[PDB]
RNA sequence: GACGACGUUGAUAGGCCGGGUGUGUAAGCGCAGCGAUGCGUUGAGCUAACCGGUACUAAUGAACCGUGAGGCUUAACCU
RNA sequence: CGAAGGUGUGCUGUGAGGCAUGCUGGAGGUAUCAGAAGUGCGAAUGCUGACAUAAGUAACGAUAAAGCGGGUGAAAAGCCCGCUCGCCGGAAGACCAAGGGUUCCUGUCCAACGUUAAUCGGGGCAGGGUGAGUCGACCCCUAAGGCGAGGCCGAAAGGCGU
RNA sequence: AGGACCGAACCGACUAAUGUCGAAAAAUUAGCGGAUGACUUGUGGCUGGGGGUGAAAGGCCAAUCAAACCGGGAGAUAGCU
RNA sequence: CCCGGCGAGGGGAGUGAAAAAGAACCUGAAACCGUGUACGUACAAGCAGUGGGAGCACGCUUAGGCGUGUGACUGCGUACC
RNA sequence: GGUUAAGCGACUAAGCGUACACGGUGGAUGCCCUGGCAGUCAGAGGCGAUGAAGGACGUGCUAAUCUGCGAUAAGCGUCGG
């Protein structure tokens, strides 16, 4: 079946990217908090 | 004198060896090489190997006598798992554990 | 029910069953030994005697019988012109099956087909 | 196809009664080389009623 | 798995010769036709399991489990 | 010259228990009398770890197809070669973008992985390989569209926009 | 010329089978409807939970939809097991 | 050092207080799984126990008979929450 | 002593049951700490455009990862202990 993952990186990039997410301030907490729960890997990176 | 020899981690089930290895108890040791070389098996493969691995234990470390040499007890115990994944239908998935069995033989003259 | 029946199937469709008795009876006389399996070794027995059968009362047209049967001129360049003289005399088999012993890959019954006169 | 009661271990070992390996104790000796095969089959040397049948 | 038939004092299987059966005039030559093809050879040839024979090959000497006159008591017959 | 714990044993109390002791064990335990609670488990389709059962049953993942000889090797229906057989051929062929990121290749190894064995493998150990003024991007130019200097507008964030 | 005809690709899902502890959390073989249109596909964007979007089924919104999902109120509450 | 595939695994030897401390390593219970010895068992049915009990097998005392194991057969008896 | 009959009658155990001795898997119990929670007592109560918190990629004799550090890279100078 077409299963719903048809993956890219030009999608993934401009959504859950680092400037897309460091963006707003409602992003910004998210990058603030992924900090605070010391995640390794913030969003995404190759 | 008495000997013991071991095959530990045997990659195979309990009565899987249990069966050969069941013919073999209160055997003399060439009537035993004799019904091991040729029982069409796996288990065959893997206690005859270990089998003749006793008597050397014999002429090397206790009695090199090995025309009169007897066979006292050899049980095969159980041992740990490999416990991989199966995939079985539906999404669901399934625990096999990919069994492991240890096989002692025990040489002597009762 | 094969009540009186013969011709074992030995799992194949019988299209696919003609063709590897061809490629085994093509295989046993360049050779002239070959491992099998018992059932195999026990009916190739009954499709290759008809070969150094109808190839002692040599003629033209069972040159093409025994490639409307063979398509294998290198297996019919072996009869008829070695096995005419090989085989006047022995009026009926010509396999001397020996029963060898167990397969180690899958546990088969392995044995030996041969012709019978072997001196190499 | 489904168990609803858990047979014990004593019914486990009674149909395990008759899986026992049948034993193949017929071993036999050449005519003339003298070796042993199994009965009505050649030897690890080709020899079968002391013949080198297949000289392998 | 059992039951059955045999194991060189052998026809139990496979092969083989023959017959039987089924399909129909094999192939290869020669003739008639510019040719497809038709005629002769030729009711030929080929023929699964069928039937009757022939040991040609495969069914070996052994090895093996199974024993070594079968308990007690009474009655009836042996002397 | 042997603590707790474990494992049997003889005794003892109305029971919850206690006391002595054989073996295993190898460095801690705690009387009498009192103080405080994460204080006593069979259940709750309780949670977690482990091990049975069904069972050596089912199934081995398209009904394209094998068969033979040789070799390597401790062992070969599956690996390497040769010989035929069979299957695909607007594909089960060969290139590219996406997307995966050493998965390619030689030496070497079989514990584990490969729904089997395995000398083989897209598996592990080790080393190697990707070479562009023209190929694609990066780069110069815009669409849909997103931000958005001044600004308009809005409790604040922020929304729209030149 | 055709929202024209026949029929592959592409697409869709009608009928039966099989499967339904599936080879698959919706498929495979045999057919079936269309196939220059109101069509089909790729890539890059825009819309948003009482809100999107809808040739309207309460269908779809990451296998879940008569109000998605994560966290937070919150150890809600439960005359009920 | 022997045997093995110059594998795995294992038996000796050596260290060490001990390898029934060996890298899956202190201690190592239970479920589950086998080995051996002893007894019962293939005409008997049924919550599988309890009351009675022959024979056999053993540790012993003291030789009179207890203890432990099994337990033919028999009287009652339909698990727990 | 032998013979026919009649009555009665164990050892057989493919496996299974129970108890002991033996390990087999298993990793609970007792014991252990450079691990963490709750606080007492002072001190601090900030880091940040003479570039942060949190990261990427490099640095050694080195393959890798952790600690430290940054083309001066497990470290430099400097004044002391």
């Amino acid at each position: 079946m077409k299963r719903t993952f048809q993956p890219s990186v030009l999608k993934r990039n401009r959504s859950h990217g680092f400037r897309a997410r460091m963006a707003t301030k409602n992003g910004r907490q998210v990058l603030a908090r992924r900090r605070a729960k010391g995640r390794a890997r913030l969003t995404v990176s190759k | 004198m008495e000997t013991i020899a071991k095959h530990r981690h045997a990659r195979s089930s309990a009565q899987k060896v249990r069966l050969v290895a069941d013919l073999i108890r209160g055997k003399k040791v060439s009537q035993a090489l004799d019904i091991l070389t040729y029982t069409n098996k796996k288990a065959a493969v893997l206690v005859k190997k270990v089998l003749e691995s006793a008597i050397a234990n014999a002429e090397h470390n206790d009695g090199a006598d090995i025309d009169d040499l007897k066979v006292t007890k050899i049980f095969v115990d159980e041992g740990p798992s490999m416990k991989r994944i199966m995939p079985r239908a539906k999404g669901r998935a399934d625990r096999i554990l990919k069994r492991t069995s240890h096989i002692t033989v025990v040489v002597s003259d009762r | 029910m094969r009540h009186r029946k013969s011709g074992r199937q030995l799992n194949r469709n019988s299209s696919h069953r003609q063709a590897m008795f061809r490629n085994m009876a093509g295989s046993l006389v360049r050779h002239e030994i070959i491992k099998t399996t018992l059932p195999k070794a026990k009916e190739l027995r009954r499709v290759v005697e008809p070969l150094i059968t109808l190839a002692k009362t040599d003629s033209v047209a069972n040159r093409r019988l025994a490639f409307a049967r063979t398509r294998d001129n290198e297996i019919v360049a072996k009869l008829f012109n070695e096995l005419g003289p090989r085989f006047a005399s022995r009026a009926g088999g010509y396999t001397r099956i020996l029963k060898c012993g167990f397969r180690a890959g899958d546990n088969a019954p392995m044995a030996y087909i041969e012709l019978v006169d072997r001196s190499e | 196809a489904v168990q609803q009661n858990k047979p014990t271990r004593s019914k486990r070992g009674m149909r395990r009664s008759h899986d026992a390996l049948t034993a193949v104790t017929s071993l036999s000796v050449d005519k003339t080389s003298g070796e042993k095969h199994l009965r009505h089959h050649i030897t690890a040397d080709g020899y079968y009623r002391g013949r080198k049948v297949i000289a392998k």
